[PDB]
């Protein structure tokens, strides 16, 4: 049965019936607004043999009203669709308990090759061309902040200003902010894929302040990849 | 007749003068670099973070 | 001794490679090859004679 | 006869005697087996007996 | 699995295969009728014969082989021979008219009309196969079918099987002994196929085999029977690592990596030791070091080439029997330390070693003396361009007057083909010597 | 003409007279009826013509 | 605290089989899986390496790897091969051909999914996994490529777990493969990035041990695997048994790794003596400390006397006096400060395990982070440069799609490691 | 229309065991 | 509290026969209909699937359907054929001819009247039934056509009661016909709004279950059907046996259907152990849950990596504690929460039954509603578009009174279902 007839025959109150009906219609409206795969149609310039037939097939031939009913029901369906139910809930937390993202994480991305790879390819170009190549001064906010932090740390450790060769290190480090708010680096970065923190208790991690990149699910090959047997 | 094949699919042997790039050793002071690495490294704790309360 | 009960693989003081029958195995190999080579030189003589 | 966790090694050390290597083969078999078993005593309560 | 498909082309390839299969039947216990003893429990059953023989419902162990000859003589005599019920009635293809030592006739006119079902039989063998390690081709580029038809089969196999490994054992014309007079033409014309559609090529000229047989094997009348027996021994030694157990098991694609440094560089030398008779078998000491030294003796190869006239690139040693790693390492060390043998500067190690627990077998009335330990050599070295130099000099003498070219022209081959093959072989020898050139 | 009958005795076959055999890696399960024991018996990893 | 082991390749699998034989002998477990131990110390911490089944069978915490199924079959045929779980045998149809590209990108990748499934399930079976162990050969293709691909995806899932790698680096005069320098160079940087501690093995010094220390007339690979199994079992003696001064893999790592890239250890064992010289040898702490520091006793082909000891560790096993086990370390430091690094005072850590291997009154395993590893890495670097200069065997590796740039990456990383060790060797106070 | 494949007719008198 | 079952098509009839064999074995009913069980728990709720006759014989509540009488003869001549009521064998003279149109409009209609007569008689004969079960294959003619017609008529007649159908969706790699796209689409667009809940079956997954979990030699259709039978028994066990945490079909429907159109479930079983590795693994709640959530353990061939669990349900049978059967669900919900959705928290339903299947001390049946189940629908839709774009094999369906509009509507509904599954496949946090 159709849903309308089903609730007409059921034993709900009128308000409950219209409530269930509205729930179904709003679900179907959301489904309509959702993206699909196009309903494929027969090709143009199709072979004639696909259409024209033989007397045997016309012997085994066993509808207009049925098609008209189909079209009328469809037409009223898109009329109703043409004529928000689902809402999001606030996940925000009060002041003093909020979580903040990492600007270094926002700057870093999978598509862009990392700083270590950047320095490696610069060294590769240097060796291949046989000439010293000048590393361009980076204009990114994360890059300049990391360079300033490296220079400050180098000054604090060794009482002299570092050379350009020594500042070439700032490129090959991943940087992040700590709780105190000062720029630092991660010695043992964690994978973007969900991982495990084994303290005295073993705990899941989706996103921790210890990862180079933003959390992403790992791509895994399908289990039913080959034929089951040899 | 069987078609003549004059193809040269297998690559030509590299010349002895032709060579790749070798070396590429990082010409930087490793002990100082590691010390600066330690100095600017941030602490990391696998301990579960302080999750906020449901009333927060 | 060579039949110590307490020197297993974990103690590592009784190895599998000392090969105490090394001389006996050499002697057996040598006698086997003498039999083979005498037979085959007889076969070669038979081939020439035939 | 599994050896207990709190096996007193001092008792075995008192039992062992110098110049007590048997000549006969099965006697050596058993003596060396006992020597192997002797090594499973714990140091934390090595001489502890509770007396 | 771990099975390779053997293909035999030409009187020479067919006789090579006959010797190889009469060796393999004794190696795995299959009787000439095609039956071997079998177990009752299904759990315990060896499949060391899987590499060469495929089981049948009637208990037969059919070899994974094809024989192909335009002349029906050899294949018909095999059909009338001892192994008639061993070899499949199919996969034993027979022609009606031979190539007559003509590469053009064996590649364009007569080879074309039989290669068509040759691929049918090869692909049937591959379909029966499940773990193909590679194709295992034996022929002689001296004649017509071995060179022209074998070539044609090689490029069809390459085009319909992609990058499947191919091991081609070719009986090159010897420096000074050869059956035919158009044999240099056939060899030079086949060089293209052996270069482009052969992943590893092994040289098996009869000159070195005859000299080795007379010197060490000590036979007055060496024959094709003896030389094919030696070829069977070397083939069995090469394949024994995947056939049976061993400390260091090596597969076809496994040692291809260590043997072939460059795709154009794959024509390799071969040698076997101890290839001795019963006379010296119980008078000279056959240790691992001694057999390795005999292998690396430049008079012991199945190919008459002088390694001192070049420099080694990669040596693959198949040790079998009494061999132990602690002795093969010492043999490698002494080979390295003796300076009569040199390697290219860019290959410091230069050695691949595969140890197998199966001592080599013999045959009834075997010219080889049974030994408990042996070792085979597959060596890629720059001196192999020297036999190419010999054959192209023969080709140049033949082609200066454009003699014996009318047969090839009339069998549908352009004259420029001789030129093309000439600069191809010249490029090959140049590539060899440039590989051997110091940096 | 007992060549193919008897088998060469190696480090790996053991000594038939003495009965002591080297226990090495790389040995497949043995069927004592084939041409030779050193035969790639691959039943465990390759359950042949099944599955 | 559990450690799960994975053995990859022909070398790695046979080493792991011998190691599991050693551990089963330690814990009194016969090949059928039952427990016939003579003491309850073998049963208290049997869960470290073995998982009990419904019937009481103790299945080793082992995962087996290869591309050639013959290694799996031989391991199963081994005397203790019936111990391992049948589904833990993961194998392919075609071997790696000593090709790191096939072992790491094409054949290994298409096979490593089930390997990770088995490793994940067995890791979660543990109550609190102490660490992962790997045994492989850098010279080989499936041992190096697949093992590195293992540790790469195990480090990401378990960042804090101890990666306990045993890599068998090939030796020049012991070599039996020509692409060994390529595989070793491509695997060294992966080991650097994804191993808490990599403890190298070399067949050169293994044969040196067998021929001079043990005076074996014909040592096969079994003796070498036994020598490796010695240290593989001795590094976890404090894990499996009590002691006066306990330790674990993480304590060893923190005491032996001064900087993250310096985690390559050269090892040794004691006591080890020949059959004829064993009745003349009086076992003592002094003899153990004499043999543990001997250059000939080292199973690495890198001379200890050339470099300087960053850190050293003495995993002593057995009932011994603590002030002398500490004194044999302080005395050797005092009289051989030239063999140790000045700016690291007290270079030697000592730990005591209550239970020695049965039949031994006491034994010891030495773990050394000597600065002489750069020499055995530089030898491989020289071989790699020689082969790579003339494009030798690059077509085999580039067939799978791996890159000349990645070859250069591996070379640069290995040179960086070598120069790291050299700079920390010649750095002064 | 190509000639018949794997045909045993028309091969008589020619050096072919099968025809195309 | 009872379920009356129907088998449609050859596949459905064979699966139902195996299921009835399993149920009779569990309840101690031999083929002649008597009872030889050794427990009162087998008789206390034997009325769920069996009706007692005058002589005490327990006739199964089963209705058999196929246009081909050959399978009717086969099932009645089988070992448990005498169990079924003779009048419930409902069959035609001419087969459905692998035609959804023939089985749904021309030949199915002329027999569906008597089919509904039999089902109505059984439903009113028994007291107060939980619902209807059906078993069929969507790639067939009468299993899909007559099965969907039966589902539609039963929704017309008894909407009060639950509806559960086991549909064997074909796979291209198992495809033994050519009209899988047409039949599967014409059946699924019916089951979307007709069947109350429809869990999926794929022979592709059934084959490699017999390999990655069973490693058996000769897998046949009868071998495959036992998996479906065991999962059915685990699904409906709690209605027949007591448990600490009880459940029934309506409870599963409520806990696994968040939206009415999302009722297609992915299903699995555990334990699945091989004969060789039977004693090696130690079965426990951890292993059961790991096998439940293992991708290769599913008996439907859609990859769960590419989707996220809308809901999950674990139906445990046997003797186990409650905190470690809930703690392992918590464990997975934490370890691999990427399988799960955040807007529906705590996605796992759990039930405990005290009676395990024969031969198990612990067992469990897993039913998951995942966003990955649309993979089979996408592949079948791609095949459908390929076939329908060129009007291939459409004359057979159009000559049986069906029009192109039915196929168009089926494609539209399939696309809508795929899209509404793909809504939540994104791994949002
Ligand atoms: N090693 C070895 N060489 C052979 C053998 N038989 C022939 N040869 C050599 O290999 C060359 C091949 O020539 P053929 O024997 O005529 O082979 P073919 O060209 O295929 O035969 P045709 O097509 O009739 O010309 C000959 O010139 C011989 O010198 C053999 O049995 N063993
Ligand atoms: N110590 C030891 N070394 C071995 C063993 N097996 C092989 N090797 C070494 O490993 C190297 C070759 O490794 P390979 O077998 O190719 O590794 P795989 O490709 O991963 O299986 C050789 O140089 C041997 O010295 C063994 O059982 N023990
Ligand atoms: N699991 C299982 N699948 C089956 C069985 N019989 C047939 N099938 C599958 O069902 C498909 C054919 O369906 P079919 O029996 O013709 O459906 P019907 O026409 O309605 O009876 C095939 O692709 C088979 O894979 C069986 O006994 N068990
Ligand atoms: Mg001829």
């Amino acid at each position: 049965t159709t849903l309308e007839k089903q609730l007409q025959a059921s034993t709900l109150s009128r308000q409950c019936r219209v409530d269930l009906l509205s729930h179904a219609q709003e679900l179907e409206r959301s489904s309509w607004g959702l993206s699909k795969k196009m309903i494929t149609l027969p090709d143009i310039k199709l072979p004639p043999a696909t259409t024209m037939s033989t007397d045997n097939s016309v012997k085994r031939s066993v509808n207009k009203e049925r098609a008209q009913e189909y079209t009328a029901r469809k037409q009223e369906k898109e009329d109703m669709i043409s004529s928000t139910y689902f809402k999001d809930c606030s996940h925000k937390f009060v002041k003093g308990a909020r979580g903040f993202s990492d600007p270094f994480r926002t700057s870093r991305s999978r598509t862009a090759l990392s700083g270590r790879d950047m320095d490696f390819v610069y060294r590769y170009a240097e060796a291949s061309t046989g000439s010293v190549i000048e590393r361009p001064q980076p204009a990114d906010d994360a890059s300049v902040a990391a360079t300033a932090a490296y220079r400050k740390a180098f000054q604090q450790y060794k009482g002299r200003l570092p050379t350009t060769e020594e500042m070439k290190e700032a490129g090959r480090l991943v940087y992040a902010f700590d709780e105190n708010g000062c720029i630092g680096v991660i010695q043992k970065p964690h994978s973007c894929y969900p991982h495990m923190h084994i303290s005295a208790v073993k705990k899941p991690i989706r996103a921790c302040p210890y990862q180079v990149y933003s959390p992403e699910v790992p791509p895994v090959r399908a289990a039913r990849s080959e034929f089951p047997g040899p | 007749k069987s078609e003549y094949h004059r193809e040269k699919t297998k690559p030509d042997v590299p010349l002895r003068n032709e060579h790749p790039v070798m070396g590429l050793r990082t010409e930087k002071n490793f002990v100082v670099a590691n010390a600066v690495e330690n100095t600017m490294a941030v602490p990391t704790k696998v301990i579960p973070a302080a999750q906020p309360r449901a009333t927060d | 001794g060579d039949d110590d009960p307490r020197n297993g693989p974990s103690s590592l003081q009784k190895f599998e490679g000392e090969d105490l029958d090394y001389a006996a195995r050499k002697a057996a190999q040598q006698r086997q090859q003498r039999q083979w080579a005498q037979q085959q030189v007889n076969e070669k003589l038979a081939k020439k004679w035939m | 006869p599994q050896l207990a966790r709190n096996t007193n090694g001092a008792l075995a050390y008192s039992q062992r005697s110098a110049d007590s290597v048997p000549a006969d083969e099965d006697a050596l078999k058993e003596f060396l087996k006992s020597r192997g078993r002797e090594g499973f005593a714990a140091s934390a309560y090595w001489g502890a007996t509770g007396e | 699995m771990r099975e390779a498909i053997c293909i035999h082309i030409g009187q020479a390839g067919c006789q090579v295969g006959n010797a190889c299969w009469e060796l393999f039947c004794l190696e795995h216990g299959i009787q000439p009728d095609g039956s071997m003893p079998s177990d009752k429990c299904i759990g315990v059953e060896d499949d060391a014969f899987n590499t060469f023989f495929s089981e049948t419902g009637a208990g037969k162990h059919v070899p994974r082989c094809l024989f192909l000859d335009l002349e029906p003589t050899v294949v018909d005599e095999v059909r009338t021979g001892t192994y008639r019920q061993l070899f499949n009635p199919e996969q034993l293809v027979s022609g009606k008219e031979d190539a007559a030592n003509n590469y053009a006739r064996g590649h364009y006119t007569i080879g074309k009309e039989i290669v068509d079902l040759a691929l049918d039989r090869i692909r049937k063998l591959a379909d029966n196969c499940t773990g193909l390690q590679g194709f295992m081709v034996f022929h002689a580029v001296g004649g017509g079918t071995g060179s022209g038809l074998g070539a044609l089969l090689l490029e069809r196999l390459s085009v319909d099987y992609g990058k499947k490994s191919k091991l081609g054992y070719t009986v090159y014309p010897s420096p000074q002994v050869s059956t035919a007079v158009v044999e240099p033409y056939n060899c030079v014309l086949s060089t293209h196929s052996l270069l482009e559609h052969t992943d590893v090529a092994t040289m098996l000229d009869n000159e070195a085999i005859y000299d080795l047989t007379r010197r060490s094997l000590d036979i007055e009348r060496p024959s094709y029977t003896n030389v094919n027996r030696l070829i069977g021994q070397v083939v069995s030694s090469l394949t024994a690592s995947l056939r049976f157990d061993g400390a260091l098991n090596v597969d076809l694609t496994e040692f291809q990596t260590n043997l072939v440094p460059y795709p154009r560089i794959h024509f390799v030398l071969t040698s076997y030791a101890p290839v001795v008779s019963a006379e010296k078998a119980y008078h000279e000491q056959l240790s691992v070091a001694d057999i390795t030294n005999s292998v690396f003796e430049p008079a012991g190869m199945l190919t008459k080439c002088d390694p001192r006239h070049g420099k080694y690139m990669s040596c693959c040693l198949m040790y079998r029997g009494d061999v132990v790693p602690k002795d093969v390492n010492a043999a490698i060390a002494t080979i390295k330390t003796k300076r009569t043998i040199q390697f290219v500067d860019w290959c410091p190690t230069g050695f691949k070693c595969g140890i197998n627990y199966q001592p080599p077998t013999v045959v009834p009335g075997g010219d080889l003396a049974k030994v408990q330990r042996a070792v085979c050599m597959i060596a890629n070295s720059t001196a192999i361009a020297e036999v190419f130099a010999r054959i192209d000099h023969k080709f140049d003498l033949m082609y200066s007057k454009r003699a014996f070219v009318h047969w090839y022209v009339g069998e549908g081959m352009e004259e420029g083909e001789f030129s093309e093959a000439r600069e191809d072989l010249a490029a090959l020898e140049k590539d060899y010597e440039e590989v051997g050139a110091e940096s | 003409q007992d060549y193919l009958s008897d088998e060469p005795i190696t480090l790996y076959t053991g000594n038939p007279n003495t009965g002591k055999t080297m226990t090495v890696h790389g040995k497949t399960p043995v069927d004592p009826m084939s041409s030779s024991r050193f035969g790639k018996h691959t039943h465990f990893s390759e359950f042949k013509y099944a599955y | 605290r559990e450690i799960v082991s994975c053995q990859a390749g022909q070398c790695g699998n046979q080493i792991g089989s011998k190691f599991w034989e050693v551990i089963s002998d330690e814990h009194g477990v016969d090949p059928t899986g039952t427990y016939q131990g003579d003491s309850d110390l073998q049963l208290e911490r049997i869960n470290v390496y073995f998982d009990e089944s419904s019937g009481g069978r103790y299945v080793p915490r082992a995962v087996l790897m290869d591309l050639e199924p013959g290694t799996m079959d031989s391991v199963r045929a081994g005397p203790y091969g019936q111990l391992f779980r049948p589904d833990n045998f993961i194998f392919g149809q075609s071997g790696a051909g000593n090709n790191w590209a096939k072992g790491h990108y094409t054949e290994g990748a298409e096979l490593i999914d089930s390997v990770l499934d088995v490793c994940r399930k067995e890791a979660e079976s543990c109550d609190c996994l102490q660490g992962f162990q790997l045994s492989h050969s850098l010279g080989g293709g499936t041992g190096s490529g697949m093992g590195t691909l293992l540790i790469s995806k195990l480090r990401e899932e378990y960042p804090d777990r101890i990666m306990m790698t045993f890599s068998v680096i090939p030796s020049p005069r012991v070599s039996d493969t020509v692409v060994e320098p390529y595989n070793t160079t491509l695997s060294v940087h992966q080991l650097v990035e994804n191993s808490d501690e990599s403890m190298c093995i070399d067949n050169e010094a293994l044969y040196d041990i067998c021929f001079r220390t043990l005076k074996l007339t014909t040592p096969t690979f079994g003796d070498l695997n036994h020598l490796v199994a010695a240290v593989m079992s001795g590094v976890t003696c404090c894990l499996r048994f009590p002691g006066q001064l306990n330790s674990d893999l993480r304590k060893l790592a923190v005491n032996l790794v001064p900087f993250p890239r310096l985690h390559f250890f050269m090892m040794g064992f004691a006591p080890l003596t020949s059959r004829g010289s064993q009745q003349y040898r009086g076992l003592s702490v002094a003899e153990l400390t004499q043999q543990m520091f001997d250059a000939k006793n080292m199973m690495q082909a890198a001379d200890p006397r050339h470099g300087r000891y960053l850190t050293a560790s003495a995993l002593f096993r057995g009932r011994m006096s603590t002030k002398e086990v500490d004194e044999q370390m302080l005395n050797v430091q005092n009289k051989n400060s030239s063999y140790f690094i000045e700016w690291i005072p007290n270079n030697i850590k000592s730990s005591i395990c209550d239970i020695p291997p049965k039949g031994l009154k006491m034994s010891v395993t030495f773990i050394g982070n000597n600065t002489c590893i750069q020499e055995m890495f530089r030898r491989v670097g020289e071989q790699f440069t020689g082969m790579f200069r003339r494009k030798a065997f690059l077509h085999w590796y580039t067939g799978e799609g791996m890159d000349e740039m990645e070859f250069t990456e591996a070379e640069s990383n290995m040179n960086d490691l070598v120069s790291e060790y050299q700079q920390y060797q010649d750095a002064t106070v | 229309a190509p000639p018949p494949t794997a045909s045993t007719f028309g091969i008589h008198g020619t050096s072919a065991v099968v025809a195309n």
